[PDB]
C-alpha cells in the first residue's frame, strides 16, 4: 500500500500544495459596538444586567467564513468536487476603531499601599487596615494578533509545591499556558499573573483586575509551533514608565537579612527610637502608560499578507479565522450621573446625584481572501490529516454512505407536550473543542462580495495591486 | 498457515437428470382445413328449485 | 472517497439468459377468524382471519453454488450470482366472499343518522353490533420487510390527570404475517389508545391495525422493501353511530355558525348535552371479479426504484391483503348425543373457522455481478451481510495460536476445560414473524411444463423446442 | 379548537379543510450551479419555473 | 432602477435586546417584512435547504 515517496517527515509551507486563484473577495463587519462597566460587571438577580466592557481588554475575535466547496463564482465547474477542495486564504486586513484617542484610570477604593517611599520625610510605622483609595492608569498597549486558531497566551499561576508548606507561606509559582478569549485582561504594568490566587488580600491591584488573570500573548510558543497556525503575522506597540513608588503593608513574609555592611536598612538602627523595627520592603511602582498620539496608531491601516511567519502561509483553514486586538489608546471611561427621579431640588447635594461609570467600544473589520484550491492527491490527503484530522473529515472527501441511512424524523412543532424531548441534546457530529472558550463569534457568511471597489479596504487593495474596476461608460 | 478444515459442501444439481417434457399438442398433432358444425336441438330442463 | 448517489442495479449488475422457475405447491391455512383459540398457553386454533398481511419470506437456494453444466460464462474468482425476480403470480383459491366481524359489548349509544326523539344514559350501554370491514386488496414485492405505519401512544412532556387523552405519534414497524390492515376505524394502536376493549370488534380489538408506508418505502435510497405493488380498497360509511361514556373534551359554549351562545335552557329533555363522539361503521362494497389484483401475472420489468427486482442474500418478501375472500363458514357440533327428534338451542355447539387458500410461483432471471474494487465498496456500503455471504471479504486477519489440548479434561488434577461457548448467532431477522416459504428444492429450468412458466414465453415470444 | 378557554391546547383538524401550503423557494440570483456566469447580473434575472 | 436610497441603510442592531438599559428596540418601526399576504395564514413551507 501507499508507494514512494514514504508519508513527509518534515512541515512544508502552504505553498506547495495549496494552489492561489486570482478571485478575491471582500467581506467586511457593519460595525461591532459593546457598552459596558469597565470595573466589574453589574450583576443583579443572578444574572448580568451591565456587562464588563474596558480597553485593558482582549477582544478575540472568530470570523466565520463561508464554505467554499457550497458556492457559485463566475464558473460553473472550475474545480473538480471528487479531487479538489477549496479554502480561503487572507491577502489583507483593516481593523477600523471608531471612538477618539484618550486615557483612561482605574483603582481600588481599599489598596494595599502603606506610604510613599519616592521621597519620605521621615521613618513611621504600620496598624490594622492601612489602606487607601488609589487610582492609576496602566501601560499603554497596543496588539493585533492574526491566525487561523486561538491565541496562546501566558500568565503566572499557582504551583502544586513538592511537599507542603505552612498557612500564610508563598505560593510558588508556575508559568500556565491558557487560550485568550475575548474578555480576558492584558497585562497593565504589574505582570502577567493571577490576581485571584497568588493574592488572597484582594486588596494589591485595581478593581477590574483584583479578581481575574492578566495575560500576555505567548509569542515564544506562537512562532514556534509546528504548522504556524495561529499567528500569520502580529503587531505590537507597548510603553510604560513608573510613575509613583509605594509600600505595601502586612506581616513581612521573607524578613531582610542582617548582613550586608554599606546599606542603612541592614545595619541594625537600635540606637535610632523611630527605626528599630524595618519598614516594609515590598515595594510596588505605579505604571503609566505615557501620551497616546494619532502617529504611533496600529490600526485604521490596511495590512496586506505578501508572507506569513510560519509555514501556515494565510491559509485559513477549517473556514475560521481569529483576530486578537487589544488598544488601551481609547478607554475613555464616561462617567454619566443622573439625579434623583424629582429635579425640584435648586440647590447641589451630593446625596441628590447617583453617579455610574460606562465604556463603550467601536470596532469595523474589513477583509480581503483569495481563493484556493487543494487538489488532493493521496499524499496531500495524508499530509493534511497528519496536519489536522477535522480538516479532512469537515469536508467530507473520502467517505462514501453508511449501509444505515441519515433520514431524520423532524417534528412541526418542537416545544409541545407528548413528543418525547426536543429530540438533540447530545452534540456528537461537527463540535469545534472551542465549546468551552468565549470569542467574539462574527459571522461573515453573508457578507462576501466580489466587487472589490465598492468597498474602503477592496479599492485600497485595487490600488496597491495596481488595478481599477473596468468602466460602465 | 492456513489450515484446511472439512466442510459439508452444499451442490444443487438442476434438472437431476432430462425427464419427460410433456409438450405441446401443436407439435404432433397436425390440424387439417376441414370443419365441422355441430349443435343440440334445444335443452329444456323443469323442476323444482329447493328440493 | 468511494462514491456518493446510488446507482442503478443495471449498471453492476449483467443479467444472463437463463431463467429459472419456482413456485409453492399450496399453501392452506385454517384458523379462527376473530381470535386464537388456547388451552391455556398453547394454540390449539390459531388466528386466521380474511383481514391479515400475508407476509411470505420466500427462500431462494443459492446460485453460487449450483452446479451448472459449462460454468464458463462466470469466474467464481472475480464474479458472483444473483437471482433478479422477473415473473411473479399470486395465486388464490377460495371462492369471493365478505365475512363481518363484531363485538357483543360495542361501545355504542344509539343510532344518530335519524332520531325519532331525543335520548338518555345509564350504566353499560353497550350492545351487539357487527360490521363488514374496509375492502382492501394489496401485494407488495421486495427482498427486504414491508414497512407499515400506525398511530400510538406517545409519552407526553409533562404530567397528565387519570383519563386525559392519550398523545399521538406516527410509528414505523415491519409488517408482519398475521398483523391486521387497517378496516376503516384507521392505522392505530387499539391495545395502548383504547381502554374501553369494547371500540371496534373483536378481531382488531387487542391488535394494531396498520397501512403500508408507500411514502418511506419509495422514499428509501436503495428501493429494497419494494420494488412493485398494486392496490385495490373501497369504503363507504354504512350506518352512523355514538359513543357512550363520561364526554372527555365538551363542546364549547359558542356556536360559530351564527356568532352566540347557546343552551337548550328552554328545552328541559335537551338541557343535558347528547354524545358528540361519533364513528361510522365502514362497508366494503360489492366485491366483483372483474377488479381482482391476484390469479394474474405480474411481469417485472422496470422497478419503482433503483433496485430493478434483485433478491440481494437469495430472498424474496411477498406481502398480500385480500379482504376480498374473507367468507368465515359456520360450523356446527351436535353435542349431548345424537338421538333428539326436536331442535333445541342448547344441544348444537356453534363454531366458526376461516380457510385460506394460496399458491405463489415466480421466475427467477441469473445475473451476474463482477465485483472489482469500486463494486465492492458501493455493495458494502449498501449492505455489509452480501460480502459476508458472499464469499470474498474478510481476508484471514490472525495467525495460528497453540490452545494447548489437555489430554484428560474430565480429571482432577489439572483445571477446569470447558469452553466450546457459542450457540449459532446469524439471522436478524429473528424477531419478525413471517410465512416462511421454502424453495430452496423448487427452482427448475424448464419453464413450458409450469403455468407461470409457459405464460413468460409466450409474452416473451420464446416457444418451446420442437 | 380545544381550549382551556384561552390557549390552543388541540388544533382543529378535519379532512374538510382546505390546505393551503405556501412553498417558499431559494432565490436563484443568490444560487450556486454546476456554472454560476450563464447569465449577467447586471441585465439579466432567474426564476424558477414548475414542471 | 434602485441607486438604493440616497441617504445610508445601515442599521446598528444592539446586543443583549432584551433588557431595560437599552430602551427600546422591540419590533415598533416596520422594515421590509412587509408580505402582502401577512393577513392570511397558510401552511407554511421552507424548500430553501431542500432543492
Amino acid at each position: 500500500y501507499l508507494p514512494p515517496t514514504t508519508p513527509v517527515a518534515k512541515v512544508q509551507s502552504t505553498d506547495e500544495y495549496v494552489y492561489p486563484t486570482s478571485l478575491f473577495c471582500h467581506a467586511h463587519t457593519d460595525r461591532l459596538l459593546t457598552v459596558g462597566h469597565p470595573f466589574f460587571s453589574v450583576i443583579d438577580n443572578d444574572k448580568v444586567t451591565v456587562p464588563k466592557v474596558s480597553g485593558n481588554q482582549y477582544r478575540v475575535f472568530r470570523l466565520k467564513f463561508p464554505d467554499p466547496n457550497k458556492f457559485a463564482l463566475p464558473q460553473k465547474d472550475f474545480y473538480d468536487p471528487e479531487k479538489e477542495r477549496l479554502v480561503w486564504r487572507l491577502r489583507g486586513l483593516e481593523i477600523g476603531r471608531g471612538g477618539p484617542l484618550g486615557i483612561g484610570t482605574t483603582g481600588h477604593p481599599l489598596f494595599n499601599k502603606l506610604g510613599d517611599t519616592e521621597n519620605p520625610n521621615k521613618y513611621q510605622q504600620g496598624s490594622k487596615d492601612n489602606r487607601q483609595n488609589t487610582s492609576m492608569d496602566p501601560k499603554q498597549t497596543q496588539l493585533f494578533i492574526v491566525g487561523c486558531e486561538p491565541p496562546t497566551g501566558e500568565h503566572w499561576d499557582v504551583a502544586k509545591p513538592c511537599g507542603a508548606l505552612e498557612k500564610g507561606d508563598c505560593p510558588p509559582i508556575q508559568l500556565v499556558n491558557s487560550v485568550i478569549e475575548d474578555g480576558d485582561m492584558c497585562d497593565i504594568g504589574f505582570g502577567n499573573m493571577n490576581f485571584k490566587e497568588l493574592q488572597q488580600d484582594r486588596s494589591g491591584v485595581p478593581l477590574d483586575i483584583v479578581s481575574t488573570r492578566c495575560k500576555w500573548p505567548d509569542f515564544l510558543k506562537m512562532t514556534n509551533e509546528a504548522y504556524g497556525d495561529k499567528m500569520f503575522f502580529f503587531g505590537r506597540r507597548e510603553q510604560v514608565y513608573a510613575r509613583h513608588f509605594f509600600t505595601r503593608n502586612g506581616s513581612v513574609g521573607e524578613p531582610i537579612p542582617n548582613s550586608v555592611s554599606p546599606s542603612d536598612f541592614y545595619y541594625a538602627p537600635d540606637s535610632t527610637q523611630d527605626q528599630k523595627t524595618l519598614a516594609p520592603s515590598v515595594y510596588f511602582g505605579t505604571p503609566s502608560g505615557s501620551l497616546v498620539s494619532s502617529d504611533g496608531q496600529l490600526f485604521n491601516r490596511p495590512f496586506w499578507l505578501q508572507r506569513a511567519q510560519g509555514n501556515n502561509n494565510g491559509v485559513c483553514w477549517h473556514n475560521e479565522l481569529f483576530v486578537t486586538v487589544v488598544d488601551n489608546t481609547r478607554n475613555t471611561n464616561f462617567t454619566i450621573s443622573q439625579q434623583t427621579n424629582t429635579p425640584n431640588p435648586d440647590t447641589y447635594d451630593s446625596t441628590n446625584f447617583k453617579n455610574y461609570l460606562r465604556h463603550v467600544e467601536q470596532f469595523e473589520l474589513s477583509l480581503i481572501a483569495q481563493l484556493c484550491k487543494v487538489p488532493l492527491d493521496p499524499g496531500v490527503l495524508a499530509h493534511i490529516n497528519t496536519m489536522n484530522p477535522t480538516i479532512l473529515e469537515n469536508w467530507n472527501l473520502g467517505f462514501v454512505p453508511p449501509p444505515q441511512q441519515s433520514i431524520s424524523d423532524d417534528y412541526r412543532y418542537i416545544t409541545s407536550s407528548a413528543t418525547r424531548c426536543p429530540d438533540q441534546n447530545p452534540p456528537k457530529e461537527r463540535e469545534d473543542p472551542y465549546k468551552g472558550l468565549i470569542f467574539w463569534e462574527v459571522d461573515l457568511t453573508e457578507r462576501f462580495s466580489q466587487d472589490l471597489d465598492q468597498f474602503a479596504l477592496g479599492r485600497k487593495f485595487l490600488y496597491q495591486a495596481g488595478i481599477r474596476t473596468a468602466v460602465t461608460g | 498457515m492456513a489450515m484446511w478444515t472439512p466442510q459439508t459442501g452444499k451442490l444443487y444439481l438442476p434438472p437431476t437428470t432430462p425427464v419427460a417434457k410433456v409438450q405441446s399438442t401443436d407439435e404432433y398433432v397436425y390440424p387439417t382445413s376441414l370443419f365441422c358444425h355441430a349443435h343440440t336441438d334445444r335443452l329444456l330442463t323443469v323442476g323444482h328449485p329447493f328440493f
